[PDB]
């Protein structure tokens, strides 16, 4: 007893509790196995179950997914995917001691506009992989109807687990997919807003070429000759209200 | 890295008397290593209180290589080195051949030594020699032990001895 | 069971549609070839919408694609 | 590039007695390796519960190369080492020898004893005389061992030792 | 930096019988090492009055080191040496058969002693002849000492003897 400690180690120093003590020893140093068994199989077996889940649920609904997360809407004129940036306000920075560096905002770029072929989709964003593992194997068995339940519980507890680390994957999908998002939208907002550069392309055109063996009838070679990019200087920055 | 001494398991699917060493191959079903396949052989134990497979050659799939964490065997749900088998093969065989032999030279020998205080006779006689000559080579086979024969369906837990890389 | 059940029966498939046609001139509901319209949306596998399963035999329980992307719901954990 | 210890088929086509070994050939009957044909020998074990065949010899064609992997045999869909044929070819033969020497030789000795308390005398005289040099004949010959013998319609499955390339 | 000479816990969760040596593992599950195990093995004694577990090769992990602190093991919460297993197991099976095989042999020669002072005569046969021969079968085969087998539930303490680090 260490709650009322002092009465508790004048009963612990009757003989009976020490010889108590070791017939559920054993019991305590030999339970560990089958509970970190329990665990790691109710792990796998609720990971597995939540995922499957969670497809059936994300598929169940997905037209509303493509009525939001349309890129082929922002896909520019030459075929062209918009670039990411990304903002901060209210910026503050302490190197050391006797040194803070402020600032109001802030921008910065982060995946380059190139070109595409075809508007990217969600699927590849959010799609959780799916395969049931069918690979039951035990190791050392729970051989009392103690150590079956105890097994039973540390199965729930791993299944509670493996549900956490799913929920947890898909909130990182949702997070990964609103920064692109948000980026893309965030570029075009400021190209409204007159602060980027547009992106600049040309297109060269070649007449009816091609060897004696095989032809081509016609040559056009597009390239992008600028990145888009921000000014600057803020003289060219135009404002906007509404009513 | 394998740490010096952990259990690892594996599934036996051929079985083999105690009689000839040779191969024997075990599928390691878990663990790290999948696809893993241990040969080894047998020994004799003179008392049949324990019986293991001693395993040396290790192949896993994959890599072409060939490491040799060797290690033995330990029984499946008991986690104890006795081998679940037989042993009763040849105490009953031996031991009724050895006692019907002496039987029928005592009774020979005693039926004629009772004579004075003829089929009777032919009985004596057909006791008083066969007896004889089966009971000394009773004797000469009695020394043929009881084989234990391992089966083909029956995992093995193994219990590392070294290390690898 | 019967595709062609209360009908004329199985009389042959075409493989041009991949659907049975039954004695009484109508397109089944049962395919006969694989190339034909299927509509699937469930899928097994996984390092999908990526390079593909990595095809060495990793010693480690962490398997990765071959796009670089790592899956470790796919793969065991710790 | 062969994995080490992993199991294949091979089919045996002709039968010998266990006196002579010699090289045997079997047929290999699946794998990645077709048309190869394979020869070995035998080796006669002190009790015979069981019979293996090393196999080591190994042609394949293709090409005029001749490999040398070693490996033992197991009984397919059976996974066990013995073989199946008979073990009890030359017990009960000599048996009979021994025993009927035997009961001659008591013939003749007990009812010569018995005389005291023409046609059963001769009879005393021919089982008296013609037990001893047969039965010590018999234990002379009696020490040769029954033989096994492999079969020319089954098959065996043949498992690894090492690698080859 | 260990304390030479103190005292650590072990975890045994294998068995084994006392017939065959081997490397046996326990995993410490105290002290500043974690994850740690340690394998060894076990000796015969001549006299059953304890059984005890010598234990060598030390493995912590994480790292690839493998030290060689060699310890001796104690009963837990005895503080004493010996082992709790069985050690009447091969007493009286040996004693019953020798003994039977003794009073089938003085059957036969007392009872036939008694003959001066048919069934009857048969029984003094069958005792008489049956038991010499397993007597010295018996008074062979009496060598054999009674084994003891640890336990794959109970583990044991262990007291240090040099330093490592």
């Amino acid at each position: 007893g260490d709650t009322g400690s002092l009465a508790g180690l004048q009963a612990m120093a009757d003989s009976k509790y020490t010889r108590a003590q070791k017939k559920q020893k054993m019991g305590k140093i030999r339970e560990m196995a089958l509970k970190e068994t329990a665990l790691s199989v109710g792990a796998q077996a609720g990971l597995a179950w939540r995922a499957k889940i969670i497809d059936e649920q994300l598929n169940k609904q997905a037209r509303n997914l493509d009525a939001i997360y349309d890129f082929n809407s922002l896909v520019l004129e030459h075929n062209i995917l918009p670039p990411v940036l990304l903002e901060g306000r209210n910026t503050l920075n302490l190197a050391d001691a006797q040194s803070i560096r402020i600032s109001d905002r802030t921008y910065k770029v982060a995946k380059q506009a190139h070109f595409i072929t075809t508007p990217p989709t969600w699927r590849q964003y959010l799609w959780m992989d799916y395969v049931k593992p069918e690979a039951p194997n035990v190791t050392l068995l729970p051989k009392t109807k103690a150590e079956k339940e105890i097994w039973c519980i540390y199965t729930e507890r791993g299944w509670k687990n493996g549900i956490d680390q799913a929920n947890t994957i898909l909130e990182e999908n949702i997070a990964r997919i609103k920064e692109d998002f948000g980026g893309m939208i965030l570029y075009r907002k400021l190209l409204a807003m007159n602060m980027v550069s547009p992106p600049y392309v040309s297109h060269t055109d070649l007449g009816v070429t091609g060897d004696g063996s095989e032809i081509h009838i016609d040559d056009r070679v597009l390239r992008i000759t600028a990145l888009p990019e921000l000014n600057v200087n803020s003289a060219e920055w135009r404002a906007a209200v509404a009513k | 890295i394998i740490k010096t001494g952990d259990i690892m398991f594996a599934v036996l699917d051929t079985s083999v008397n105690s009689d000839e060493p040779g191969p024997i191959l075990a599928t390691i079903v878990t663990g790290k290593l999948k696809g893993s396949k241990l040969i080894g052989s047998f020994n004799l134990p003179s008392n049949a209180d324990k019986m293991v497979i001693t395993f040396n050659t290790m192949s896993i799939p994959g890599a072409e290589k060939t490491i040799s964490i060797s290690a033995y065997a330990i029984d499946p749900n008991t986690a104890r080195t006795a081998l679940a088998s037989r042993t009763n093969h040849h105490y009953l065989m031996r031991y009724g051949s050895l006692f019907a032999s002496s039987f029928l030279q005592g009774f020979g020998n005693a039926f004629q030594s009772a004579n004075t205080t003829s089929t009777l006779e032919n009985a004596v006689i057909g006791l008083a020699t066969v007896g004889k000559a089966w009971s000394q080579q009773a004797q000469q086979l009695f020394n043929t032990p009881t084989t234990v024969e391992v089966y083909s369906g029956t995992g093995l837990g193994i219990l590392f001895t070294q290390d690898v890389t | 069971d019967g595709c062609c059940s209360k009908m004329g029966g199985i009389n042959y498939c075409d493989s041009s549609a991949g659907r049975l046609v039954c004695n009484n001139g109508f397109y089944s509901t049962c395919y006969c070839t694989r190339h034909a319209v299927m509509d699937l949306q469930f899928l097994m596998g996984c390092c999908l919408w990526h390079g593909g399963v990595y095809p060495q035999l990793n010693s480690s329980g962490l398997v990765v694609c071959n796009d670089g992307y790592v899956s470790e719901e796919c793969s065991l954990q710790k």
